[PDB]
């Protein structure tokens, strides 16, 4: 999965 | 609320303890109680709220993905009928995830967003609103799926408009909003080109502003910039 | 019980799904429902029950230790009075941990142990009874602390007596019981010499029996033997 | 902490 904050 | 009798300051203190103990459900319940006191949140308190719910919903999303994968394989050709149990349990986790998202969205709508006037609060809350609609969109399949997706888009877009007018390109909240809206484009809206363009333009404009920053601000901004680069590497 | 309407087989199936999804609270609730159907458990089902509750209580114990350490530091000389919040939150986690232990002990007493006649079931359940009294002992401070410690000792001792009569020295349940009873001696009963003697004698007697085993049984037994060795290395 | 199973 791609990075999120 | 069960936290109605506890002092605001005590709820904040216990949220910090819960974080140290990796008790994120407790942390979220304490922060919900703090929000429901009705006062605005400080920058640190907004971070406590977001960390608590991000961890709770992140665990739910990971579990939902495991169960959804099992469910998909069970519905392939040649697979044995195992009964309704996989679907039921996936639905149970999904309903709990939706409940947590609804709770966060409820705190934002009653009444965090409407009292948030500074960019650093308002952008942060609108980003959260986009995030929690995005999590609802990840599991949505019904008549309202397009409206759920559009609710996420609309919240992210309002946050973006404010962030571009009111924050420098290196502001970590501006960067994190762009990171997540870019993921929304890629994963939710079937718009990989928009996702890539947003991540690249955000990265490049931040790069050009790093020269204005102290060493500590530079560390904060480059941390999020690396996440944008990581996603770009994944997508290209 | 909330699981009263769900089929036994469906509860077992969902416990396995919950394990795959690392949803150990769900796993424990499903296994509690399965136990409450009133039928005996198979070897695999006993493992599902123990894994679920071991993970739930293990997380509670880790959190309790974090909070207890903070509480101890707060009560040192020169520390600032932070109010009742650390104690309150430690007490909250402690009470939830005690509730889970009481639940497991209740399942064992109503009525798993009394219907367990084979060594592989009875030793396993009596070991669990010792384990959950041991977890209660870790947090105990009141009039009943010595009785809690003695309840753990008594359960472990009955399990040991059966295991030595009815199981080979390499049986993984016999080995795991000895591992945990040895930890009880070291951490709970202030008996490090007994802990070391038990771990060493258990290890040596298992070593001498490995020659009787298949490759797969050898792997199972040596895995637990290495844990005995690890504890011996820690303690000597 | 020591190992238990
Ligand atoms: S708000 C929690 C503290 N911040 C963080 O954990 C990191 C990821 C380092 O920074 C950001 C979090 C959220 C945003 Cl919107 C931006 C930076
Ligand atoms: S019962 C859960 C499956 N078993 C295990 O996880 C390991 C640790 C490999 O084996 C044992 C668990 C419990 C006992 Cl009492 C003995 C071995
Ligand atoms: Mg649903
Ligand atoms: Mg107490």
């Amino acid at each position: 999965f791609p990075a999120t904050v | 609320g069960a936290m109605g009798s506890m002092e605001r300051a005590s709820l904040i203190q216990k949220a910090k303890l819960a974080e140290q103990a990796e008790r994120y459900e407790d942390m979220a319940a304490f922060m919900k109680g703090a929000v429901e006191k009705g006062e605005e949140l400080s920058n640190e308190e907004r971070c406590l709220l977001s960390v608590a719910y991000k961890n709770v919903v992140g665990g739910q999303r990971a579990a939902w993905r495991v169960l959804s994968s099992i469910e998909q394989k069970s519905n392939e050709e040649g697979s044995e009928e195992k009964g309704p149990e996989v679907r039921e349990y996936r639905e149970k986790v999904e309903t709990e995830l939706q409940g947590v998202c609804d709770t966060v969205l409820g705190l934002l709508d009653s009444h965090l967003i409407k009292e948030a006037g500074d960019a650093e609060s308002r952008v942060f809350y609108l980003k959260m609103k986009g995030d929690y609609y995005r999590y609802l969109a990840e599991v949505a399949t019904g008549d309202d799926k397009k409206r759920i997706i559009d609710s996420a888009r609309s919240a992210y877009q309002e946050a973006m408009d404010i962030s571009k007018k009111e924050m420098p390109p290196t502001n970590p909240i501006r960067l994190g909003l762009a990171l997540n809206f870019s993921v929304f484009h890629y994963e939710i809206a079937n718009s990989p080109e928009e996702a890539i363009s947003l991540a690249k333009t955000t990265f490049d404009e931040a790069m050009a502003d790093l020269h204005t920053l102290s060493e500590d601000s530079y560390k904060d901004s480059t941390l999020i910039m690396q996440l944008l680069r990581d996603n770009l590497t994944l997508w290209t």
